[PDB]
């Protein structure tokens, strides 16, 4: 939601993209098909797991026996100890809770920053040589075979060459 | 008519969901979950050492040897919960809970004599301390440990006997304190009457004097024996003094005291298996930041939570439609 | 703001708007006004509900009696318990008082998301057929009726419908 | 022609804190902070409180003349800070606060007469026992729950009383050791001179022997009295044994304790109220995760902590213009 | 990048404007140079010290004196004494931990959403009297000097006045 | 003609760890971890500690002959013992409730010595100037507790003992006692004469009744007998009373005190120094703002919260891109 892609501009997802988080498919005069973007994909899992091996490794836990044993005469200390258990389960239950629906949220907003940096990319390249016509896909003014489209894909794409094709369907 | 190119994202048949701080209940393509809610139902090695286990005894009755009760080192203890008296003879445990805490783990854990039965005691019988309070066998009997002195042919002379702990190490020397029903019993048993009992060390130090009594009847007692004990530094010398109502130590125990761990109670089996985190109801093989397996926890655990889940979103929101 | 719109390039709110949180100042032929958006409203209204109910909701806590009676031979414990008291305030308050504070600029990152995402979706469908006069503004190059506008809220707006007019004015 | 995207704006001036920026007036917000209560003490659990007006928990459970207060139930117990009333026989109440702790809250409570006053003691006097100490009216008198023997026509036979728990639950059993500030004294009441006083049930077991000298006076005494008290399980037998200086049971009490709750010391008036947190201050009623009341609670309540703000956010920023 | 600016559309940064976070580095007929954004820049620094001393000022702690002298027959309130510490210590140490991983990617992201809003700014005025070039800049589709180019940086450009030059080019 | 909008970069190498990234070069960054001390113990809250120099708390406060008497301040913060303080109980016995007292001897406001029953005036039946021994040796030769007297029989006799001590001070007056327990009958006679013995010791709040336990126990400093050594406070206005047919080692001088709440026992090598500081550590003094440190984790005063970290960094610059 925060960055308007994901269940935004972009209604839904691909269950035809199995190799990837987040790609592409194109529609050309050779075919068409799903293509995940392996960098921004990449780049995505290498940083999901950094954040959870970092809520977890953080947690250097000490060595404690947390059973104690007091007789009929010391009720006072047993209690006091009840009181350090259920501090320590209030303190962690509280806070676990919380990281996750806070983290849940920012790892959602992450995805769909993703989605939406990757859209602009594409867009910032193609300019006025394809029309953006919503749902995340562009459609070119220009004739866009396979190495065009594979050029697009990876940043490689080559404005200037289509600049006259692209004018004259407008 | 134009070729199209489209940027999405991934969906699949996952059906896992998530809460966030906006919205319950998000189907997400991938997640993990922060939670142990697993245990493996075994009371396991922890460190790469196995828990003494009691059998069907207690602290109490195995340290003291009751005649009902080879490890020499142990990472923590594990007691059944219906498990028998350890004091047969009925009497107060001084500082038991104490003494517990103190041998939950040890390195280093010997047995020896600490006074041999054969040469320790010229003039007193060390062979009559038996009791129907501690049965075996159909026969009258006692703690292994401990030996019930009592008068040789009519008479109790002064006794007195030094330990000097030459072991290296911490030694652990448990004795008894017997207090009489009637006069009867006390002249019966240690001929004297007015008596007393002193033990002391460079540290420990207390007189006891016998406090002739009928209690309730506990196991056909109405009198009570008293258990005592105290550790020994390693150089340091124990000295035993009395004219009656002694129980002595005969076996003592040499042993090194780790920081320590806890006692576990619980009828859970132990196995060969290993952990870094032990439960009373199983172990948990410490991955995860969060458990809500049981509060009482030996090793190092993850944090306890009341919590039924933690699931981490990975992945995106699925949205297959 | 981290999203630019609210204080930022829209400098100022709308009194004039009751009706909730975002929307639209429309003005033509016909009349003028403000309409909030309801659904996005509605939307934020909903999650921020549920931001508000998970920090309260998520405390738990045991039944704990707290007080402890300690005699003059007890210090130590006395002063332990003192410690455990204090240990628990510092990290409460601690963690009260940031939650509070990171959690009110998230907050405010959101409504500025809200509406940053409201412009952007405005500003995808009108495209040449307006002018991005800046403020949170667009000006019209073609006659924009009633259901010209809801259709742009709607976010139905017949591009091809008003190109040629728009064309011309430019 | 325009169209333009805006927010809301109103006259709101509530502030918040950001951890960017301080002081933004928003639109909406919410308080975290708990800050009311009702100054009341409530009933908890729907159970109302022990209160013991101006008496303590000692002057209470030994019968002091001045506590005749009113419950079989209560879900804690309520002193107030000027409670003078209670151990009026100056001398050591032993292992007090842990019986104040275990009394905190019970869920049965039942006043008996554990030794009958008319027929218990047939060879000694019990009817003397009573001193300006604990005045009743300004007349001389004692604690109602026990008994101060004293010897009868110039003997102190050597008495010896047992009971037995037939309540199905624990019992709580108080006594007294006397203590003369003069051999002179101690003939006159018990005759004998060298007593000694014995308690002892399955569990329990204590010889006590006079100690007489002369103490600063209290309460214009210079003698002492020290008491005692023990929780006798199901089925237990307890045993009193002396030849002087007992202040023997009259009144024991059967009881089911109760989790484990607090005692609060406080002038804040009881009322026919509930809550599920109470403070010495007054009964918190609030949904919220902080409170700022006081620190020492009773119940499920929410944090202390020290904050005077704690306001959420959940409109905008507040910018009219 | 959370916004896609820094170390995303523009691809780095520059040590040649050491005036302030965020800037301008201008090309006309007269000359070139770096020139930081004052009122951005002053912005995000009165922010972050704001964010550093909140983390700081509400750490507000108790008068406490930790240790604790227990003999050699009190090992369970010992023990009890160490779980206290040493719960306070996992407790401490975890959030602290995830504190600063946290806020530092909110910091990174923040610098990362000044950048692109100041860029939107411009953007927004230039209108169609220039056109983005990529890598953060633009080109003027007319002839900007020093005076007009202080007019970009300070929100006060005069679109209008330049729409009529640049319809032809 | 090009107009370009960019972000600064500089030399800087600062590292700092995010939750999606490790090792992140930023323009600037701050610690939020306190890492330094000073290296001293200093004047907490304006006020100097306590330091006992060879001694240890028992040394100090019964008088042995190698501690320092007052002298020691009127007030102190807390209290520091070195790791080598060998000088307490030179005639071995056990100190009761000792934790108890060190606590609560911590912090004070107000401590003075003084002569509670003169030597000369208070022990006109019994032999004063005797009561000394080879376990606790002074310029080489037998001596004692200062703030004690071992009384011992005059002549032949150990007449029925009976003192009281009224408290006029104003404020909470400690008492320090002792009961000695003689190896032997012999040596219970050559002291006492009377072979069966008890003492007293009772106030308004205080009672406690003692009896001498013969016995020949282990060799501590020579001493095969042993000496308990008890305290108790009596408040402003009471009387603690001692009675005894033998084997009491009577004050001499006791302690006006008030105590303050908390503080501790800093055990340590560490200089005590003319500084002042908000928090103590046993290593040096903590001088910072910041909410953590890992100095250590057991300290005085106002502290920051004790973390395992190494480092804290918190990012206050942008990523660094020099490129
Ligand atoms: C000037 C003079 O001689 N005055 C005395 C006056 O002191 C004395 O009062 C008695 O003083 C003794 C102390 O020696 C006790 O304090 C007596 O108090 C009582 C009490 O109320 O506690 C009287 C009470 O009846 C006694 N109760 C029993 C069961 O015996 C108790 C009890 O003996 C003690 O508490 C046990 O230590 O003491 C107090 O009356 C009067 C009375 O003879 O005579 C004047 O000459
Ligand atoms: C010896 O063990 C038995 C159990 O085998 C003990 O019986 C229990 O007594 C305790 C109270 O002391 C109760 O809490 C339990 O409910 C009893 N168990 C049952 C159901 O019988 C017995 O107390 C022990 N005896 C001695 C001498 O200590
Ligand atoms: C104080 O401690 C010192 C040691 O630090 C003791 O000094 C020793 O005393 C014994 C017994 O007289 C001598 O044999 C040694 O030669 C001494 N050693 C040193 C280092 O001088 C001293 O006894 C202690 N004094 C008191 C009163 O406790
Ligand atoms: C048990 O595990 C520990 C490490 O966790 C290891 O030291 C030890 O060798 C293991 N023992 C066995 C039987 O694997
Ligand atoms: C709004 O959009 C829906 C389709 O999502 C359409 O059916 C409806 O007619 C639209 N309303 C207007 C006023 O254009
Ligand atoms: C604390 O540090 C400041 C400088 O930051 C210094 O001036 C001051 O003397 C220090 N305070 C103490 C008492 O250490």
């Amino acid at each position: 939601g925060l960055f308007g892609a994901i269940a935004g501009f972009i209604e839904g997802g691909w269950t035809g993209m199995v190799d990837g988080w987040y790609g592409y498919h194109h529609q050309n005069e050779q075919g068409s098909g799903y293509a995940a973007d392996l960098k921004s994909t990449q780049n995505a899992i290498d940083e999901i797991t950094n954040k959870v091996n970092s809520v977890i490794e953080k947690m250097n836990t000490q060595f404690t026996a947390v059973g104690k044993e007091f007789n009929h005469l010391e009720k006072r200390i047993e209690n006091l100890n009840k009181k350090v258990d259920d501090g320590f389960l209030d303190i962690w239950t509280y806070n676990a809770e919380l990281l996750v629906l806070l983290e849940n949220e920012r790892t959602l907003d992450y995805h769909d920053s993703n989605v939406k940096n990757l859209y602009e990319k594409v867009r910032s390249q193609l300019k006025n040589n394809a029309k953006e016509i919503g749902n995340g896909c562009f459609e070119f003014y220009h004739k866009c075979d396979n190495t065009c489209m594979e050029s697009v894909k990876n940043g490689t794409y080559d404005y200037p060459k289509y600049s006259e094709e692209a004018k004259l369907n407008r | 008519p134009g070729d199209t190119l489209c940027i999405g994202y991934h969906a699949n048949n996952s059906t896992d969901t998530v809460d966030t701080v906006l919205e319950k209940n998000v189907t997400v393509t991938h997640s993990v979950n922060l939670l142990e809610d697993k245990h493996n139902g075994k009371l396991c090695k922890l460190r790469g050492v196995a828990p003494l286990h009691l059998g069907k005894c207690n602290i109490a009755g195995w340290i003291l040897g009751n005649p009902e009760c080879t490890a020499s080192s142990w990472s923590y203890i594990v007691e059944t919960p219906s498990s028998d008296n350890g004091t047969c003879y009925p009497g107060d445990f001084i500082d038991y809970e104490e003494l517990r805490e103190q041998l939950s783990s040890v390195s280093s854990f010997e047995r020896f004599e600490i006074f041999p039965k054969t040469s320790s005691w010229p003039n007193h019988d060390s062979n009559k301390g038996v009791t129907a309070a501690c049965p075996h066998a159909g026969a009258k009997s006692f703690y292994k440990n401990l030996i019930w002195l009592v008068k040789k042919g009519n008479s109790y002379p002064k006794l007195s006997k030094s330990y000097i702990n030459d072991k290296g190490k911490e030694v652990l020397v448990l004795w008894g304190i017997h207090h009489p029903s009637t006069s009867a019993d006390q002249q019966s048993l240690y001929q004297n009457a007015d008596t007393y009992v002193f033990v002391c060390s460079s540290r420990y130090s207390k007189k006891f004097k016998p406090e002739i009594a009928i209690c309730p009847k506990v196991r056909d007692q109405e009198g009570r024996m008293n258990y005592y004990w105290t550790l020994v530094e390693p150089g340091d010398k124990i000295t035993f003094e009395a004219t009656g109502n002694l129980v002595v130590p005969r076996y003592a125990f040499a042993m090194e005291r780790n920081a320590g761990s806890g006692i576990i109670i619980s009828d859970t089996p132990v196995h060969d298996c290993n952990t870094t985190c032990q439960t009373p109801k199983g172990a948990i093989n410490t991955s995860l930041p969060f458990q809500n397996i049981h509060p009482i926890t030996i090793g190092k655990c993850p944090k306890y939570v009341k919590s039924t889940k933690l699931r981490l979103a990975t992945g995106l929101r699925n949205i297959p439609s």
